[PDB]
């Protein structure tokens, strides 16, 4: 097994270039098989979960192919059973079951799995299915669905709002015939940015960011040229590295109308946080930084994505923090990994307790998750001791060429070869 | 190296136990499923079906390996073996079968085969304010509860002495040739004085003029092993004290998702520590030629037992001395582990074990009868070893020091035994 070995302390100050999304460009690439033109896709990086989904659709029967733009012209799938070795590995490859029953006529899905991040509450992708007009039926685990025509159009009623329940319903509502209505949906900015997709496309959907939106079906779309947008994680969890180091870091293509609430809590604790529209800086002046008491809630006000970028700088800072947990009550993997480095915290039901300490020694730890892979190699860079990460194959998932970045600003860190 | 494991070479081929292994092992990656696919029998939705559905994936277990091979000395315990079970989280198999009859539709009855789940496991807790006093009073109490029962064997071993000094008196007596030192030892163990016979043999009356002899040494040998093994099994102090914990688990969905599974899992956390006492130079070499079992100690209290033998005839004087050498050589093992008692051994034990539970099971919002039986497959080990140790006042050196001169007294009086 490869692992990473990072020393220090040093220091990080520099530039740093923001790469592409990973949540939004993952229902693009799903869009394509119903638009029957060969469309234009930007700025995607080369990740572990990218060069998965490409080898998935080439098995289908669509030819792709990519150098220094992403051209996918999906139009000649004739093959409907997908491998399992496929969909077992990442856990958005669900989505995909909407366009292969609203154009095609039937499909075969196995059970995905991806990290362990909960029970996978897949509980909302099969009743937005019975509504619309499908048959629900299975044999062994492939999730057969046949309907004549196109989906009809219904008012649905949701109870809780989930992660993909939101781009299920959407994605296969958009050459359906019929109003559908989404009834307490997900205003998380990967569907703001989702929803830009199928405007250049011909789609009529107006109401971003709203638990009410209104689909209007139409018949038949084509193609469109649209750049996907920065992801918003990648840029928050630089300016963690930075804050704990007490320096300063100014980043480059970035959105801060997506992270409003992100950097508002920020400024109060004592950090010069400077907007813009392309760059964004932030700097510690040397301060220690302080805590919040933020319930995590669906976007904005503090989205449910910021739970391990921001669990390190709470434990460093004082006070007592307390961070209440309500969508990942179940990926609590990066709080027994940080206490064997030398600090204390109590998860009481569902809500984690952050003290404040100073700083940590470094030790062998093991990154199992995806957003707690970040947490455990930023913190090497501080920390007095040698830090030893197992299973580093999350990182390369949603982040593309890290050692490489770090290297620019100070930190010593180099690959290791292992199977 | 022709070894298996914890074994490694000292002298003349002989076989040691290397402390950098057993007390620092190092653990592996491993990357297996346990039940990665399972049915779902029964009728669902009024139509009965059987099919082969997967689960979920990602289990990291860190285990060690397990050593029992040679222990520490001759007749003691097993090694201090590092045992650590680490599982990714805590997966429980639950054949649940849920069933509801409510008007015509909603009608069904699934059976659940093998069904797992992947929580947390709050393995950050101590106890190191209740193993404390339970050590106090043990020893504080140790000299008044088993104070009748320790001088039991000194007043035993001491009179042993005094029968082996009297039977070397009738050895030395065929060589000088004295018969009023030898018929008057015999009256000595009846009622009166008389003599059984009178003949100018001199082994005719020292086999039958000892016969009672025989009879009250071989009870001491029988007792001795009784009086000896009793003692290091009360060396185990492995005691401790957990509390309750409970564990809150929501969103099951599973087979068609529309029924709602919940519960309370009550665990039992325990937390355990034990103590024991060794030699100090006692586990540095060992071996497997000279280790003699308690077999060879029942055989030399019949020797001189037989009624019928032609040993005292053929060379009576390579019988009677050759027995002492053997007892010799009993005393001499059995004398490491009474000379400088120090603490060397301690572990600690942390494992969760499983009690009661409550679960239910709901199905948009209506009451549904649950008739199922969790199991436990996957629960939680621990046991390291530490080197310290915070009250030491009161210590079983001084106690068993007076035992040591006893036994140096008895292995100085054969060796003075010659031919």
């Amino acid at each position: 097994m490869d692992k990473f070995r990072v020393q220090g302390p040093t220091k990080l100050q520099g530039e740093v270039t923001i790469s592409g999304a990973k949540n939004a460009a993952l229902p693009i690439l799903f869009a394509a098989l119903l638009a029957e033109e060969p469309v234009e896709i930007q700025n995607v990086p080369k990740l572990k979960d990218v060069d998965t989904s490409m080898k998935l659709l080439s098995q289908l029967g669509a030819k792709v192919e990519r150098n220094g733009s992403v051209h996918i012209d999906a139009r000649d799938v004739n093959v409907f059973c997908a491998p399992y070795d496929l969909v077992k590995t990442m856990r958005a490859s669900i989505w995909a079951l909407g366009p292969l029953v609203a154009r095609f006529g039937q499909g075969q899905v196995s059970l995905p799995g991806g990290c362990t991040i909960g029970a996978r509450p897949v509980d909302l992708h099969i009743s937005g299915l019975e509504q619309l007009g499908a048959t629900i039926k299975l044999e062994e685990g492939y999730v057969k669905a046949s309907v004549d025509g196109r989906l009809k159009g219904a008012h649905i009623v949701m109870d809780k709002v989930s992660v993909g329940a939101t781009v299920t319903i959407m994605c296969a509502a958009t050459l359906a015939e019929g109003t559908t209505i989404i009834e307490n949906a997900a205003r998380e900015p990967e569907i703001v940015d989702t929803a830009n997709f199928l405007i250049t496309l011909g789609a009529k959907i107006s109401g971003q960011g709203t638990d009410r939106i209104v689909i209007e079906g139409v018949e038949r779309l084509g193609g469109g040229v649209y750049r996907v947008l920065p992801d918003r994680i990648e840029t928050g969890t630089f300016l963690v590295a930075a804050a704990i180091s007490r320096g300063k870091i100014i980043c480059r293509n970035a959105q801060p109308d997506t992270l409003d609430a992100v950097l508002a809590k920020l400024r109060d604790a004592g950090a010069d946080i400077e907007v813009g529209e392309d760059w964004i800086s932030l700097d510690m002046h040397g301060k220690r930084p302080k805590a919040v008491n933020v319930r995590t809630a669906p976007h904005p006000a503090f989205p449910t994505d910021m739970q391990a970028q921001f669990t390190l700088l709470n434990l460093v800072a004082e006070g007592t923090g307390f961070i209440t947990e309500t969508v990942f009550e179940n990926r609590f993997m990066h709080v027994p990994e940080l206490s064997r480095m030398g600090a204390h915290a109590e998860i009481e039901s569902n809500t984690v307790i952050c003290h404040g300490v100073e700083k940590l020694s470094g030790a062998q730890v093991m990154a199992t998750d995806l957003r707690a892979s970040a947490s455990l190699v930023l913190a090497g860079c501080i920390a007095e001791g040698t830090t030893v990460v197992d299973r580093i194959y999350h990182i390369d998932r949603g982040y593309e060429r890290i050692e490489d970045k770090l290297r620019a600003l100070g930190a010593n860190i180099e690959r290791v070869k292992g199977e | 190296p022709k070894l298996p494991r914890g074994l490694r070479f000292g002298a003349d081929n002989e076989i040691l136990n290397d402390f950098q292994e057993l007390w620092f092992p190092d653990l592996f990656i491993e990357s297996s499923d346990t039940h990665p696919w399972y049915t779902l029998k029964g009728r669902v939705l009024n139509a009965h079906l059987d099919d082969r559905l997967p689960n979920v994936g990602g289990r990291q277990v860190r285990r060690t390996p397990h050593r029992v091979t040679v222990p520490i000395a001759s007749s003691g315990l097993r090694p201090v073996t590092t045992v650590q079970y680490d599982p990714a989280a805590l997966s429980f198999l639950l054949n649940a079968r849920v069933d509801w009859d409510f008007g015509n539709g909603d009608s069904a009855n699934l059976v659940i085969n093998d069904f797992l789940f992947r929580t947390f496991a709050p393995k950050e807790f101590d106890f190191s304010n209740s193993l404390v006093p339970r050590y106090t009073q043990a020893f504080s109490a140790f000299n008044a509860k088993y104070g009748t029962m320790i001088g039991e064997g000194l007043e035993t071993i001491k009179y042993l002495g005094l029968l082996l000094r009297r039977l070397r008196e009738g050895y030395r007596a065929v060589k000088r040739g004295d018969l009023r030192a030898l018929r008057r030892v015999i009256q000595s163990y009846h009622n009166g004085k008389w003599k059984p016979a009178t003949a100018g043999n001199l082994w005719l009356e020292f086999r039958y003029g000892l016969m009672p002899l025989f009879y009250d040494i071989r009870d001491v040998m029988l007792d001795w092993q009784n009086r000896h093994d009793k003692i290091q099994r009360l060396l185990r102090f492995s005691v401790g004290h957990g509390e309750d914990y409970v564990v809150e688990f929501d969103n099951l969905y599973p087979a068609v998702a529309y029924f709602k599974l919940k519960g309370e899992i009550t665990l039992e956390r325990r937390h355990r520590h034990g103590i024991s006492y060794a030699n100090r130079e006692g586990y540095a070499v060992f071996d497997n030629g000279s280790l003699r079992p308690v077999s060879d100690w029942k055989e030399l209290a019949t020797a001189f037992i037989n009624p019928h033998e032609v040993a005292w005839e053929l060379t009576p004087y390579s019988f009677v001395v050759d027995w002492f050498l053997n007892v010799g050589d009993i005393l001499a093992q059995q004398g490491q582990l009474y000379h400088n008692i120090d603490i060397v051994d301690g572990f600690d034990r942390r494992d969760i074990r499983l009690k009661s539970f409550t679960i239910k099971g709901e199905r948009n919002g209506r009451p549904v009868n649950v008739s199922a039986s969790l199991s436990a497959v996957d629960l939680f080990y621990s046991r390291l070893h530490t080197s310290n140790l915070p009250f030491a006042t009161l210590d079983l050196d001084t106690t068993f020091s007076s035992f040591k001169h006893v036994l140096d007294s008895i292995f100085l009086l054969t060796q003075r035994v010659k031919r």
